[PDB]
């Protein structure tokens, strides 16, 4: 057994990662106290949640969780609501004044004032790890904290924890829930600087889970708990093996080696079936293959992009609930010759599958019904480099009039660190073009 | 089309099926670019304080 | 009022459906790269797919299809038609062709090549190919080609030249023919009645190849380098009402039994095998696109496809009918406002 | 980012500013004693950005109320909520400034202005994470154009890390006290370009006529004029005194506005237009909201949009009501007037709704454009003091306070590049 640290920074990564822990206590049967009934081995030992939770002697699990944010009242709210007793206060940072949309202010100005205070309370979970695996880190690419304190604290965990692998699951900016003008620069600029640190990321486009929610959850207007209950059942879907019993993606290095051959191009697609509304009165159960075939609609992804018009490096199939091989081989067969599947000449046209018998579990009271089984698919596709397309369209039509520069450099960021990352999204881009285009 | 590495337990299944074979920077080094970024910035505050003192 | 905008000017086709859209009164042109745009009139090369549908408000679409250029470059054509097995290598409609690099770059079917013309060397069949990839020749032995394929920079096809080439009288001389298909949102495919034969005005002479006005059909070609451009027909261009006419005086059918029959086989086999992958039926933004299917008829009456063409232009005579034609089934019919020109091609036999 | 410090200045400033104390204390349950009473607890939950806590769990406007004249603030201290200022926070003079911005930022000034610092100082140490300050005067008499101007400088020298944010009511000859108005304008529009960091620009001109042709007030009073500006500053304010997403505090709504750094002054407006009386009883629909709030009768500065391109605009709807329908109608204004938009700024217009309305209505929608139509105002003020300064007239009674006429050349230099700036991006 060997222990994952997650880290939850900003607004976007703090709301999401109590969703993500509200619902793991939920499927390893851990109450709101922190009591786990199913647990014999009393006060401690290393069965494979403990990977997520550690033990006291009084019986309580406690998340390997930090939460970072440099403004109390999101953090205040984790502090008082419902999971209060799950954490202990030391792994609650607040500062008093935020990064206000600025990745320079959160970078550079009030990043330096508590990344050391955060770094403290990172080791003191670490030092409570016989063997660590490293690090998941939530965060959006848009706000001045989530981007700009997100790449300080990635550099300083690259230096202090060489060894250990880091993920990222990264919101994606959309204008249906965006908070601000300048959220191109911070995405651009965050992801420059965290590319060399971060060994796979899973983006989550607020787009695409926002129409998720309004057209298969019948939601007028998608709130952010709408938004978070379904990225947190992906994100189960994606550490469900990290948590369980079983053979594939048992740890942090197999999801690289599985997703990920060349380093740079490490932005895994997630497409996940079947979301389904509680309020469906009648509703017909979906087949192994059906799910399947939805894996393979761009409606079902997290980020709206077209893979026949890109290719393949790894696919995986993560099933939970009433899933058997010879169904899911009987579903490839068929999906593959009625789909533009096509992987890189280089590498193998396969899928590594992985099943966990338990079905999806739902928050009650949520939007999502339950389901006898469910799929999340993740596959590096380069089609989701049209994501980037996208982000750095927008930055070039600012950055072309130098609009709202004069913020960043006003924090102490120099002009030129806007061209450097623009640049290593060029790079970027073309990298997925060589890869996948003829 | 083979289904390969075939792993069962209790709780659940994985296997690997094929259609088709194959056809940083220091610590201080970074103390250094924050404080190059601090040193910007309490310039321009001293450069806005020496225009008000005029 | 929708909204839309061009991002390619030399386009003679959506120049006059740019007008037609205007002079409704519900719909603004915005400039070029404005993104609040209800239809986007997107340049050839390099357009933006990966920027189309993710404006809140605004259904969008755009006049080409994504990734049809495996159907309009002659090699992905080529290819398409190989591997598929919808159309296979034992297709009947298209011409025995191979792909062939330049040993300038080093996939290429050249060995393939030469065993097929081998035995056509040797069974005492014609075996005239032409190469094509302004840059053609025809000729009888394969090294001519050959040395004339490296000698230019880029990938060519060879492929069976039609040594048999149905003839119209007066004249005794060659054409191809070149259908209007649109292909709307929803992936009906409509084929404009009204075609035209591109003729030739110079007799068709099997002997002394290399005297290309007589063997290429090309309205560039023949009102560059020919005497009797403008003899027969105007702009060396039949349509369909004086071909139909000929056929019945001349051979006893129609059009329409002859040749059109097969044409909408080609179009529509063609078309409904790239289906699955540049449908954008549950896509976030939706394509259509106007092709140009272009063939042969041999003396036999039986139809050829010769090429398709992703951007083409449209006969003089014809711009007004087709451009409203385009308006009404694939831009109205997303965008509605306040006897028809097409054959839908469909076709559910059971088996 | 919490506290908010509120300085009023002049005769202008104060009665303004007293008027929206009143709308917010009432939008906040507060009564004139500062003691509340109200139903949802949305109406606390922010109240400590514009007020401090007293004794009596009592709440204090964090307000400083300052003129060279005692006149106005005797009238604010004896108004209907004048016992709920801090008495300690009324800072005075006796001299006035006689509608001369010399007096207000050189001479009679000078004087007051320390005590008035040590007032802010005193607020200032009080907060537990101070965002910044907003003022209201006006520009064209003397205290509050020029003291106010002088308080800027100041405040920005104490605290040159903190938000500065005006209410600015700019003069109009409709409404017009003083010939010298263009003068101690054009001076005062010289300090907020490179003092202030957003600034509301309440043009005399716009309150009269919608005050005149639309309301249909025959003699419009400053009372009638007020009335639109209390109810503007409560709209351009709500995002920072509720619980919410979006613009909610002056740096972040100073990031989503300001481009550039001297295009900070934004043209508000307020739908719909009420007359104080007339209690109209109509339903408002969204979409009836959404055409009003951005069409040129409803806008605070005598501005034609359509001469210009909005380079940001935040819109604030209050009311229960659909916020499936607001963003529908929000990007119908958006995708059917595009051109009005700048292309190079992306997704510019960003929306909030707040679910307490405004007193008065079921439904009410506020907002706040970064044109570069905004020129036309300047320009406007520029003409007006070119035709007196060509002939120098009226320059003694600055220059008898010590200004020479290069002062106000440089003033009016500033002034037409900061209007060349504006048409430089409309054309882009
Ligand atoms: N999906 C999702 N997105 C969120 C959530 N909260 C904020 N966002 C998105 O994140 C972006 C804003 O970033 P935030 O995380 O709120 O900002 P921050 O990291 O707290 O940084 P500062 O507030 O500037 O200190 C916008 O794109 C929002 O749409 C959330 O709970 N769920
Ligand atoms: N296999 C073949 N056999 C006989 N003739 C052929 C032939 N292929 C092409 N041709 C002749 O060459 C001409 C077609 O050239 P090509 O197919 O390359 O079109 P193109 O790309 O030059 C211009 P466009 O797009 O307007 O048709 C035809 O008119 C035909 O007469
Ligand atoms: N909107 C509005 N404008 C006012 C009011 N009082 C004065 N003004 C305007 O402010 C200018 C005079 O400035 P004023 O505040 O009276 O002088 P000060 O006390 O020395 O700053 C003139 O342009 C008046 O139109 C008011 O109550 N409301
Ligand atoms: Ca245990
Ligand atoms: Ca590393
Ligand atoms: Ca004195
Ligand atoms: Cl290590
Ligand atoms: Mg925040
Ligand atoms: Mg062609
Ligand atoms: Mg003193
Ligand atoms: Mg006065």
């Amino acid at each position: 057994m060997r222990e994952c640290i997650s880290i939850h920074v900003g607004q976007a990564g703090v709301q999401i990662g109590n969703a993500c822990w509200e619902l793991y206590c939920l499927e390893h049967g851990i109450q709101p106290d922190g009591q786990m009934p199913s647990d014999k081995t009393i006060g401690g030992g290393d069965d494979s949640f403990n990977t997520f939770f550690s033990e006291t002697g009084a019986g309580k699990h406690v998340p390997r969780a930090v939460f970072v944010d440099l403004e109390p009242t999101v953090i205040d709210e984790v502090r008082t609501g419902t999971y209060r007793q799950l954490f202990h206060p030391e792994q609650l940072i607040t500062g008093k004044e935020d990064a206000a949309n600025n990745y320079a202010r959160g970078h550079y100005t009030i990043g330096k004032e508590i990344i050391d205070l955060v770094l403290d309370r990172i080791r003191k979970l670490a030092d409570q790890c016989t063997g660590l695996q490293g690090f998941l880190v939530f965060h959006s690419f848009g706000g001045g904290t989530g981007s700009g304190f997100t790449s300080l604290l990635m550099e300083r965990l690259s230096v202090d924890y060489g060894k250990k692998s880091k993920l990222e699951f990264s919101i994606y900016p959309a204008p249906q829930v965006s908070t601000a003008v300048v959220e191109p620069y911070n995405s651009i600029l965050t992801t420059h600087t965290t590319l060399e640190h971060s060994d796979c990321a899973f983006m989550v486009d607020n787009e695409a889970i926002y129409d998720i929610c309004r057209r298969n959850l019948d939601i007028e207007r998608p709130t952010y708990t709408n938004l978070n209950r379904l990225i947190s059942q992906i994100v189960s879907s994606i550490t469900a093996s990290l948590r369980f019993d079983g053979a594939l993606n048992v740890d942090l290095t197999e999801f690289q080696t599985n997703l990920v051959p060349y380093p740079r191009i490490h932005f895994p697609l997630a497409t996940y079936a079947p979301v389904i509304s509680a309020e469906k009165a009648y509703h017909e159960q979906l087949s192994v293959a059906e799910i399947t075939n939805a894996c393979f609609e761009p409606a079902n992804q997290m980020v709206k992009c077209d893979p026949r018009h890109g290719k393949y490096m790894a696919c995986c199939l993560l099933y939970r609930g009433d899933v058997v091989p010879k169904d899911v081989n009987a579903a490839i067969a068929t999906i593959k010759t009625k789909r533009s599947i096509q992987f890189v000449d280089w590498c193998p046209t396969g899928f590594k599958v992985g099943i966990n018998y338990q079905p999806p579990t739902v928050v009650p009271g949520g939007d999502l019904a339950k389901v006898q089984r469910a799929v999340c698919m993740l596959s590096n596709t380069t089609a989701i480099a049209e994501a980037w397309a996208r982000l750095d369209h927008k930055f070039d039509l600012m950055y072309a009039k130098r609009a709202f520069v004069h913020w960043y450099v006003g924090e102490g960021m120099e002009e030129g660190e806007f061209s450097e990352a623009r640049e290593d999204m060029a790079a970027l881009e073309k990298d997925y073009e060589e890869v996948g285009v003829d | 089309m083979e289904v390969i590495e075939l792993n069962k337990c209790t709780s659940g299944q994985s296997f690997e099926v094929i259609l088709k074979p194959p056809s940083d920077p220091s610590l201080e080094e970074i103390q250094k670019k924050l404080e190059a970024a601090e040193e910007r910035r309490k310039y321009q505050e001293a450069e806005l304080l020496k225009h008000l003192a005029e | 009022m929708y909204t839309f905008v061009v991002r390619d000017e030399n386009s003679s086709v959506y120049a006059e459906v740019s007008r037609l859209l205007l002079a409704t009164g519900q719909w603004k042109r915005l400039r070029k790269d404005n993104p609040r745009f209800n239809l986007m009139l997107g340049e050839r090369n390099r357009l933006p797919f990966g920027r189309l549908g993710h404006e809140p408000g605004l259904v969008q679409l755009v006049n080409y299809y994504r990734g049809a250029d495996k159907l309009c470059r002659k090699a992905s054509l080529v290819k398409l038609i190989k591997t598929s097995p919808e159309l296979s290598e034992s297709c009947t409609w298209f011409p025995e062709s191979y792909v062939i690099y330049p040993t300038n770059l080093k996939t290429d079917e050249r060995e393939v090549f030469l065993a097929a013309y081998n035995r056509r060397r040797e069974g005492r069949e014609g075996n005239v190919w032409i190469a094509k990839s302004e840059g053609i020749l025809i000729s009888s032995e394969a090294s001519e080609l050959l040395d004339f394929i490296d000698e230019q920079g880029q990938v060519h096809v060879i492929q069976k030249y039609l040594e048999k080439p149905l003839l119209l009288e007066p004249g005794h001389r060659k054409f191809d023919i070149r259908s209007w298909v649109l292909v709307d949102h929803l992936y009906n495919i409509y084929l404009y009645r009204e075609g035209v034969l591109r003729t030739s005005s110079e007799p068709y002479n099997s002997a002394n190849f290399q005297d290309k006005t007589c063997h290429l059909t090309n309205h560039c070609i023949q009102k560059e380098y020919s005497k009797n451009y403008g003899r027969y027909e105007e702009g060396n261009e039949m349509f369909f009402e004086e071909f139909n006419q000929y056929l019945m005086d001349a051979l006893n059918t129609t059009l329409e039994n002859s040749i059109l029959l097969q044409i909408k086989h080609i179009i529509r086999s063609c078309l409904m095998c790239i289906e699955p992958a540049i449908s954008t039926k549950h896509l976030h933004y939706q394509s259509f696109q106007l092709f140009g299917f272009d063939f042969m008829v041999d003396e036999e009456l039986k139809v050829w496809l010769i090429e398709v063409n992703g951007a083409p232009a449209c006969a003089q005579k014809l711009y007004a009918e087709l451009c409203q034609g385009i308006v009404d089934v694939a831009i109205s019919s997303v965008f509605p406002l306040a006897t028809s020109i097409f054959i839908k091609l469909h076709h559910h036999h059971h088996h | 980012m919490r506290e908010i410090v509120h300085i009023q200045a002049g005769q202008c400033g104060n009665q303004i500013g007293a008027k929206f104390w009143e709308v917010i204390s009432d939008e906040h349950g507060i009564d004139p004693t500062g003691s509340y009473h109200g139903d949802s607890d949305l109406q606390l939950e922010r109240i400590n950005v514009y007020y401090n806590e007293a004794t009596g769990n009592k709440y204090v406007p964090r307000a400083i109320l300052v003129d060279l004249e005692p006149g106005t603030m005797d009238s604010v201290r004896s108004g209907p909520f004048g016992q709920i200022f801090r008495p300690d926070n009324f800072v005075f003079g006796q001299s006035g400034a006689g509608n001369n911005w010399a007096k207000g930022h050189y001479t009679e000034g000078a004087e007051l202005v320390d005590s008035v610092l040590d007032v802010v100082r005193k607020e200032s140490e009080s907060c537990d994470c101070l965002q910044g300050f907003q003022l209201t005067h006006s520009l064209g008499g003397g205290t509050g154009s020029g003291m106010g101007t002088l308080l800027i400088s100041k405040i920005r020298e104490e605290y040159p890390d903190r938000i500065m944010n005006t209410f600015s009511v700019m003069p109009s000859p409709k409404v017009s006290d003083t010939v010298v108005e263009p003068y101690n304008a054009t001076l005062s529009v010289h300090q907020l370009v490179e003092n202030t960091d957003e600034t509301y620009c309440i043009d005399n001109e716009a309150l009269y006529d919608i005050c005149f042709r639309t309301l249909k007030l025959t003699t419009p009073t400053y009372g009638d004029l007020n009335h639109l500006v209390s109810a503007t500053m409560s709209g351009v304010t709500t995002c920072l005194r509720f619980p919410g997403q979006l613009n909610a505090d002056l740096r972040k709504l100073a990031v989503n506005m300001v481009p550039f750094p001297r295009l900070h002054f934004f043209m508000p407006g307020f739908a719909p237009l009420t007359s104080r009386g007339s209690q109209q009883y109509r339903a408002l629909t969204v979409p009836e909201l959404t055409q009003q709030m951005f069409d040129s009768k409803n806008m605070m500065a005598a501005c034609d949009p359509r001469h210009g391109r909005y380079l940001t605009v935040a819109a604030i709807f209050r009311g229960r009501m659909s916020m499936k329908e607001v963003d529908e109608q929000m990007l119908n204004v958006q995708n059917k007037n595009s051109s009005y938009f700048v292309e190079w700024i992306p997704n510019n217009v960003k929306t909030a709704v707040c679910d307490i309305p405004p007193r008065g209505l079921k439904m009410s929608a506020t907002f706040i454009g970064n044109s570069t139509a905004i020129q036309e105002l300047f320009k406007r003020i520029s003409e007006q003091f070119t035709a007196m300064f060509r002939r120098k007239a009226f320059l003694h009674w600055y220059t008898g306070e010590g200004m020479d006429e290069m002062e106000f050349t440089e003033a009016e230099s500033n002034m037409n590049d900061l209007v060349s700036e504006y048409q430089q991006y409309q054309d882009a």
